[PDB]
């Protein structure tokens, strides 16, 4: 049927690491012979609701860093503030580094995360960056530096470094050039994240599920050019629709045209009747076209 | 505020 | 939104590797190695709507049966037939080979599958064993032999193989005892599931994740007991309601009884008006107890 | 005698917008305008529902070439079906080439409109009618007449008000909105609906008043006196609306001389009984009117 | 005992 | 035997009927070589459908907007044309199907056949005749614009209608082939009073030759009218002129009863039939030309 | 008051 | 009708 299939963790696993300066144990990620981490590593609760951090990082002493792979225990040869990480040089390269790159995820795009403390990973679970540049994650104290991850052939994109739970719950973080998704900030201070789009190209991805599990209910004859809806999206608390390859295979395999479920989802707007679709009475947003894909052809 | 992890 | 719960899965470097794929004639599917074991469908020593397997087993001869683990090539050793599995002794012990045990899920329960394609892991999701003895995944064809398990730290238990498809999106498979979960069997015919009831202690504790995310509008003064919620289960498609110290401990924290929510849970058949509960309109049984619990209050 | 009927919008630019909507065995009346159809919901049961229908589950045997819809001989092609409230709009392939200027509106109690009573997506006649305090219109429904469609006028812009589903009793009748919302808090059941106690009219009894007295029939007025804080405490009580402010009741006020609170007080009186003597011949209290209905008649508007 | 027209 | 309203067969045309879709509206096109022609309104939705802006609808229209199946199968859009009333778009695949074709244009009188077709998809034929008013008497529903009317003559297809138009009066007009509308009708959703209407002469005088063959000739006598003096009459009585007409002459030929003859029936006939009926028939019947009489009765 | 098809 | 995967 569809769920949210997570990637396997096995590449991923062997580059988690606990890092502790002074108080604060969190986890950080270990690849060829740099760690990442939080940069709020270096804070006692103290300074914890407004850090200084230029200020913070002059008393650093080298020796008080204490990096976990397992038992083992990696020696630091230099450190780098890069906007709410630091990036510690080690003198041990990391035998398990997969091949990988850095990026940066869009609202809808879905990924990976692999919830660690103490540098030992727990579980994991798979998330939507949402048009708030927050994710609706699980995430207790001691998971930051937790990371978010794809899997892209032969490859890991790297791509979410956990930091912060907003008062609303949700969660969010920088990726890997040390920046934040969004507006958000490594301090205890009102944050308000901005209102949510739902993910059209996400409920359209999930509407071509549904009809692949024999669902179709929803089907008409009407129709809605990309044009129309994106214009009525704006007013509805709908992102934009964009051009997607694999909504056009999606097209393709299902017989039903993208403007055939743009229609759908304006009537559905208007509530589901208690009928259901898969299972569910509102839109679902958090599965992207290339997961409906992966999972439905392969 | 928001909570750091 | 957001509650703080999610369908979590155990992390999967441990089972990776104890991934195979089994090949006999024309037929390729995946197995599962330790020790010196691979277990397997035997449905793979078919070329199946309604398969004689001890005549099937009649013309396996021993290297019959090519596995691989990643390129390296496993010699089979001896081969037997239990139940509706294969266990094919091999001439290599799994270096990878975890602390492991076989068990059992009971309904309700929850654990991960470990989906792979020509012994090739794919992804991961989380599940829950339903009443029917079905679970609700996501399998193509060549998924037989993915597995399910739960972890215990560093010990994995192993509970489910998967088999069989009953219908569009509805799962079973067998244990590794090479037993099927209620009562299906290996073969292409019609199986028409188990009646399929509410999962009553998972929607339990999902009022109590709901109330500890401050949604508690369903609580009322009343109350209702195991006893009389249980004599009304039957009738209304929810289980039994069983003792649970997950439940007691949630109970506790959040002031709410069990019998203030059985009573919740009989207004909410009767509908949900047009109210949510973390976003839905429906029960939630997905989750367990301890999968609540263990996210929210961390163990 | 008199000089106020009970006048009607004229139909000329209602009537091409009417179709019949057919599911099943059952046939009713539909409101075509670019390119939807409104009618009731209840189109898609079959008679042993009515009484207690489960409207979602009957949807989900609805598929798509089930409804005819005829606009005189010609079929329309239905693109798509949703249900709202108590209606279905219906999207059609064919936009209406006789669409007027129109708008979705509401009609507060003592509000009049037109009704345009239709048979198979044939109008017949029309009648003007009062929405009551209950929420209810005295209409002359048979059987196949739902979908029938109350309207009002604005030179050449239709306002929309009422969709015919409902007889809770004899000669009394509701309906909803184009929001497919009822009025009142009536439902599309054939149960047990008991009509929310119906008020006389105030204003539309005033507005009564001032026609009678501009036709010199005036016995009624006396010295006295009643305000509108006190007529409205009294209301309550005595089975009558609130007087609220209108901008006609004042005009009729002026060219009369008769103040609004001359003929409160009146009113009070002629409560008691009107003893015999008859105001433009009736001994009841007349309602019927709005003022605005008794100015456009009398003094044209 | 109302009736749907 | 007899006389029908014969329709021409449908194979030749049938491989040639495609559906033509650009954003919400599907109607039907004729593929021919590599052009199909199809009517221009097929670019409005509903919103502008009443006064559609044609020039401007123009402007905005990409290529791939375009969805023309032949079938299953699906032709590419190489470029587009608006003449007059009908789109003319070029395709890549030229028609395999092809028939050796012309386009022409009836005048009053003339009969034909139309292909009614819904969605790509031919559904059935009928005969007609195109009326004075220049409009015909068809049965047409919402989906069938762009149904072709045409003419078998010889080894070879006349196209020469497409249909647009209902009327208010219940009748149907549309466009020749170079997407120009008989009469003064147009592609807009706007009152337009069809002009009076004549009874076809020739078509009439032919129908009475068909009754002579069929042993029905009570209304033949011994008055006698030329045409000269018939047409000064028809034009005041609601009869359309006659000329000279070459079939007429041969069924004048194969039953002795000449044209004249026939002119001094229609003048007396006009008073009315008296209930006697000709053919199973009360009025005149004028849907029938002589070639179709002809064609019909001789070979 | 015509009717495109 | 069940299918073996």
């Amino acid at each position: 049927g569809i769920v949210k299939m997570v990637s396997p963790t096995s590449k991923i696993e062997p580059c988690i690491v606990s890092v502790t300066y002074g108080s604060m144990t969190l986890n950080g990620l270990w690849l060829d012979d740099k760690v990442y981490c939080p940069r709020h590593v270096i804070c006692s609760s103290s300074n914890m609701n407004e850090p200084d951090y230029s200020a913070l990082l002059c008393r650093v002493t080298l020796g008080d860093f204490t990096i976990m792979s397992g038992r083992m225990s990696l020696t630091v040869v230099s450190y780098q503030m890069q906007g709410c990480q630091l990036v510690l040089t080690v003198s041990l390269q990391n035998p398990y580094t997969p091949k990988y790159t850095f990026g940066n995820v869009k609202p809808g795009e879905t990924f990976t995360v692999l919830a660690a403390y103490n540098g030992r990973p727990q579980g994991a679970f798979h998330v939507t960056m949402r048009s708030s540049y927050t994710i609706k994650g699980s995430f207790l104290c001691g998971s930051c530096g937790s990371v978010g991850y794809v899997l892209t052939g032969d490859s890991v994109k790297f791509v979410y470094m956990h930091q912060l739970e907003l008062s609303t719950g949700c969660h969010t973080g920088t990726d890997f050039t040390g920046n934040f998704y969004g507006p958000y900030r490594d301090a205890q201070v009102v944050q308000l994240p901005v209102k949510d789009y739902v993910q059209t190209v996400n409920v359209i991805a999930w509407l071509y599920a549904a009809i692949l599990n024999n669902c179709a209910w929803f089907v008409q004859n009407d129709v809605c050019s990309t044009e129309d809806f994106n214009v009525w999206a704006m007013a509805n608390g709908f992102s934009q629709v964009k051009a997607d390859l694999v909504l056009d295979a999606l097209a393709s395999m299902t017989g039903v045209s993208i403007e055939t479920l743009l229609a759908a989802i304006k009537r559905l707007y208007m509530g589901f009747q208690g009928r259901q679709i898969l299972g569910s009475c509102t839109f679902e947003d958090e599965l992207a076209p290339s997961d409906v894909y992966q999972q439905l052809a392969g | 505020x928001a909570v750091l992890x």
